[PDB]
């Protein structure tokens, strides 16, 4: 039996001292050296609408998030959910200084592991990784290999350069090594303007302007041969929307067939490699919660497959995690996209 | 004076791609941008003489068939007549000169030296006025300013704009600020004054990488690629309050695809809901805004694996904010017969080709 | 009715760092923006929520004895006072806030929200004229404007620019497009029409990477790249003619180091000689704007390996347009009896301390 | 005894048609359905005073430098030259497709010594690199490493990243183990803004800014380790200037002392490490040619084994390939100018 998993959840980082414990002596003291300037990311502003919801348990200072007991106390109180994937967005992949990134982005993991992990075995967790060294990135990887309650690499939307780009290959090598998908989840390195017009003037004009880095990173993906040169990748998309992917992937299949010698290792239409190796979680639901809209958009992509149920904890969305039910009346789609379709990234049994 | 177009029997296309025959622009040259264009050439967003970041795959990106006996395709302007605006009964015909000579995508108002690319602007607005539109005013001219300089644009719209061969002013898919940027409010405020609409025209360039996370690599990329920059600059056009401030200004996008906008304004109102305390200026819900502001143009069509899906999408978008392209001479050319699916029903596509654009453009029959 | 700024036996100090008390800008705000960044902090061009992109090394590089007994260095007016006006005899001290205080670090300008941005500008020269420089004249004030939005920027020019407690316009060494373009020309206009010169302060943020070729790692690069945005804004504001239009404009590159402009400007001349017919509306060779156009701050001061480099280097630049700074309370304060090299020429290092400094804020 | 080398000389293709002979099958198929989109660089406007001296031997078209015979018929025409390094800057870096960058440069390199090297055997040829792809990169210098005609390896002043990250390291590797020096010629991939302050708007702008991403270039390389990780690499300046090195050196020293504990491997100091490893051309000399000036930029340097010989034919400077002497009063500094210090970089004798 395929467990009902929420595919994304979110631990938040009290502050860069929490991770004193997980680091050698030579960053300890330094990092009290600087007076510990926090990484904490403006993905989610702590004092906007959207960085947690009213029903959420606090800590004494009114976080949510901040500890493993207060997340699943929450997360797991009506019984319907089984296990947790969760996703600590601190951002250590901002930290410029490339071996303070790799020893920040190990310690958070050791973080993650015993203040988390070790606390409740319903709990899974993605590794964060280096990005700014794919080197270091890959080895990341293979360091938590070992430990199988981490069960996803973790990427940010916007990443230095293109995800399919060769430089960005040995993340593509050790994910598949170890048998882990990798997931992009809306956040970024802000190496560059967000979007090919420069900056966004607001978060939120931000926050919805994501998607489309997401087209770039499938579109570098497929286009540079990832899925052939790797064909185990699992690629889940993480609080990006989903509404927006069959346009897109309509383009992208009908232009290439029109420039299949460019690309000739891509053999199968962008359509199916889509359909077969990218899944997406459920919250938000960007209005594919209304009614009939989630029926819909599964018909426009072409899969009852690739929507993975998440709650987004402890986000506040528009609407709340079990609300497209309101979008469908296939008893059996709700089936794939609470138990089913997870079953194929991280097969858990309840 | 040249009278107002007139659409009757035929069809609007919004997105045609006249080009200067070599030498063309000279007339309407000072002497002096003559001379740098021969030492220094177009310096834009390059380290490159003579192409741009993306040069075009196969044969230039034109059909195949579009070539004249002398010359790039949309140079000769009978043939042009004949295989485009003869055979498919093009009664408004809106001309995007892209690049100032037998070049595909090379925008003139692009040029990193700001006062050659409002020389070039002003050169290309008389040549195509003289050459195409008086001669033969079934096409009329978007007019290419330099939005990166508000001031220079503002003068040319204020010079040629009220010119009754002239249906629109010409903008870029990439900027440096989006588009929603107070910087470009000058130009809202002078197209205002002269009635015209905007559209904004498929770029490369504009001072960012072609995605908001790096350069492409492969074809499939960079053309895909084009809709995001689209995405983006919606996004910032509407949140920004650009039409609260300019309650009639009219803006297109132009070969940025149709479906993917109507997902894209879903997902902004249903943030907004929860975030729209970030932004309490903001008159209207952010989808109240396309009925009256956005317009898209239609090539390259959309093509659904089930095809019922097309018109789904372009009434989600709005259906009567979608006007037809051909994109002549483009090697995706679309053709009014048979770019629309085979269910697709008669009321909209009727729209498409001729009410929905003639309204965009003040036209009336 | 305060008084102009008179320099006698005391010196000029271009570049001092006074930071707000904690919500002490919150009576120049509108209940709308204290709402907002209650909600949202001051984003920029970052994914951080509270710090900048190369935060701070050692003790947020602050000289660890200007901690006062409440705030953060630079936020107690007599502190600042004592170790400092009095300690070096500066009779005018220039105040550029670049940061709004409490938990925001960056410059005001540089919100990406620029209407949040021209209303902490706002605030913040309305507080630095009622709690610094008019409680101690002796502190004249830079005021910080908001360069991408000029509009906004030409309104606050005009709201405060005339106040005698105004001696500058405060800018940001990074920028969207390089300062010579003529989006920023109503702002020199603005500047202008107060006879006022405008000071560009050493910053991260502006929209691009640090550096013209990627983004620096480690905090060598990053320190030492900052010069490379003052070299980038001088070409472009000497070559693109901004002075032929704007003919009485005093700019001033603050914390870019000074002897680096001098091959730099060298380099420019030579290559002119070969190439000028690109830009034939330039009036003058390149290297005539200098000494009517660009000065720079001392600090934090060159130090060659042969002393005698250093004076020789300045001059090159163009001697009468070095003018002095602390950079109080930074880690690498410059002082003004230690500064120099023992084997100075001292006419110009009374001119630097002194001169230089006079004429650029116009003193007389 | 040591030989008199010109550092710096360009041959110019004419045309992407001269590669054609040395693409396969596929390459040259694609090139030619293409319509041979030409990658001819903007570094020198053809058009301009700096593209060519008016004394130059042109072809049927009117440009220097497009052969073999019109390059060596002016170079060596006055005896004094014994050697001339070639490095042609047609712009295959800014190929955005990766294969044909390789496929371009590879072929590049083969038209090169196929028509340059073979031709005159007082001709040297840097090896251009694809420098999309790092591993690429470093297969392309192996590939010619056998060919000792082959003297260094050509990367452009403006990198995508930073040529001291890690992503970048095996371009030091394999140049380090075929024996070469790396140089960096100005000219640029142009995948972020030339400046840290936005684009120039003029050749001129953009051409005396470039040394602002030197000083960016050699603080990666120092700073991130390069020279320690791989001791004998050497690093030339072909046509950068060289003025701007002290004040850059002395900054670089003093903040060294500072933050040497972030970097601590770099155990000497910058301004050493700079005087030991890195050698700049001399044309053009701005303005070290005046009297008594290229002393002067020696003794800020701390050293004379960094000029090195150029004329950078056929490039016009305000001040020729020989007016520096006019700078100076000793012989001994341009003996080493005119040939002891390009021993250094390749060894070759009268
Ligand atoms: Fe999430
Ligand atoms: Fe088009
Ligand atoms: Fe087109
Ligand atoms: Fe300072
Ligand atoms: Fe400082
Ligand atoms: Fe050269």
């Amino acid at each position: 039996v395929p467990a009902v998993v929420d595919c994304d959840v979110h631990a938040v980082l009290p502050s860069p001292h929490s991770l004193i414990p997980y680091l050698d002596e030579y960053w300890a003291d330094q990092l009290v050296a600087q007076l510990a300037p926090t990484y904490e990311p403006n993905y989610h502003p702590r004092g906007s609408a959207i960085a947690q919801h009213s029903d959420a348990s606090v800590d004494e200072n009114g976080r949510a998030a901040t500890t493993a007991e207060n997340l699943v106390k929450d997360v797991f109180a009506d019984g319907f959910t089984d296990f947790a994937v969760v996703n600590c967005l601190y951002g250590v992949q901002q930290i410029h200084q490339p071996r303070r990134e790799m020893a920040h982005a190990r310690a958070l993991n050791h973080w993650i592991a015993n203040e988390w992990l070790d606390k409740d075995d319903r709990l899974r967790a993605s590794i964060v990784v280096p990005q700014g060294s794919p080197r270091a990135a890959a080895e990341e990887i293979d360091f938590w290999s070992g430990d199988k309650r981490f069960v996803q690499v973790l990427l940010l939307g916007q990443s230095e350069l293109l995800y399919g780009r060769e430089i960005n290959w040995p993340i593509w090598e050790a994910a598949e090594a170890a048998g882990l998908p990798v997931t992009l989840h809306i956040g970024g390195v802000f190496r560059q303007a967000p979007t090919s017009v420069g900056w966004p003037a607001s978060h939120l004009e931000w926050y919805v302007g994501q998607q489309s880095n997401i087209e770039a990173q499938l579109n570098s993906i497929i286009s540079e041969g990832i899925l052939q040169k790797f064909p185990k990748t699992k690629i889940l998309l993480s609080e990006l929307g989903f509404n927006w992917l069959p346009p897109f992937m309509w383009k992208f299949d009908k232009l290439w067939k029109s420039y299949r010698p460019d690309i000739p290792w891509v053999q199968e239409s962008p359509l199916e490699l889509i359909r077969e190796h990218v899944r997406v979680t459920t919250s938000p639901s960007d209005g594919a919660e209304e009614a009939g809209r989630l029926d819909s958009i599964v018909d426009r992509l072409g899969s009852d497959r690739m929507l993975v149920y998440s709650s987004d904890y402890p986000h506040k969305h528009h609407s709340g995690p079990r609300d497209i039910e309101n979008g469908t009346h296939s008893p059996e789609l709700l089936d794939r996209i609470y138990r089913r379709n997870a079953f194929d990234l991280y097969n858990l049994v309840v | 004076t040249l009278p107002a177009p007139s659409v009757t029997t035929g069809i609007v296309d919004a997105d045609i791609h006249p080009v200067p025959q070599d030498g063309a622009l000279e007339p309407y040259l000072d002497d002096r941008w003559k001379k740098h264009i021969r030492e220094y050439g177009v310096r834009t967003t390059t380290g490159l003489q003579f192409i741009s970041e993306y040069p075009q795959m196969y044969g230039g990106a034109m059909r195949a068939d579009a070539w004249p006996e002398s010359g790039y395709p949309g140079s000769d302007r009978e043939l042009l007549r004949t295989q485009l605006l003869d055979k498919h009964n093009i009664q408004l015909g809106v001309l995007q000169c892209l690049a100032p000579g037998g070049q595909t995508l090379n925008p003139a108002g692009q040029a990193l030296n700001q006062e050659l690319a409002a020389a070039l602007c002003r050169a290309t607005n008389d040549w195509q006025l003289e050459h195409l539109v008086y001669p033969d005013p079934r096409m009329r001219a978007a007019i290419p300013v330099t939005f990166e300089t508000p001031d220079y644009a503002v003068a040319e719209i204020e010079r040629v704009g009220a010119d009754p061969g002239v249906v629109a002013v010409l903008g870029t898919s990439k900027t440096l600020e989006p588009l929603g940027s107070r910087k470009y409010w000058p130009i809202y405020e002078a197209s205002v004054a002269q009635n015209l609409p905007i559209q904004f025209h498929l770029s490369q360039g504009g001072g960012h990488a072609n995605t908001g996370t790096g350069w492409t690599s492969y074809h499939t990329e960079y053309h895909t690629g084009h809709v995001q920059s689209f995405q983006s600059q919606l996004l910032s056009l509407v949140l920004s309050g650009t039409f609260d401030r300019f309650p009639t200004l009219k803006v297109m996008f132009v070969e940025g695809n149709v479906a993917h906008f109507a997902p894209l304004i879903q997902r902004m109102d249903y943030t907004w809901e929860t975030l729209r305390g970030e932004l309490p200026d903001l008159q209207r819900k952010p989808s109240e805004y396309i009925r009256d502001h956005i317009w898209a143009s239609t090539q390259p069509i959309d093509e659904p694996e089930k095809p019922e899906h097309l018109a789904e999408l372009l009434e989600e978008f709005c259906g009567d904010n979608v006007v037809f392209a051909t994109d002549y001479p483009h090697f995706d050319f679309d053709d009014p017969e048979t770019a629309f699916p085979r269910s697709f029903p008669v009321d909209l596509r009727d729209k498409i080709l001729r009410g929905n654009g003639m309204r965009f453009f003040g036209v009336t029959n």
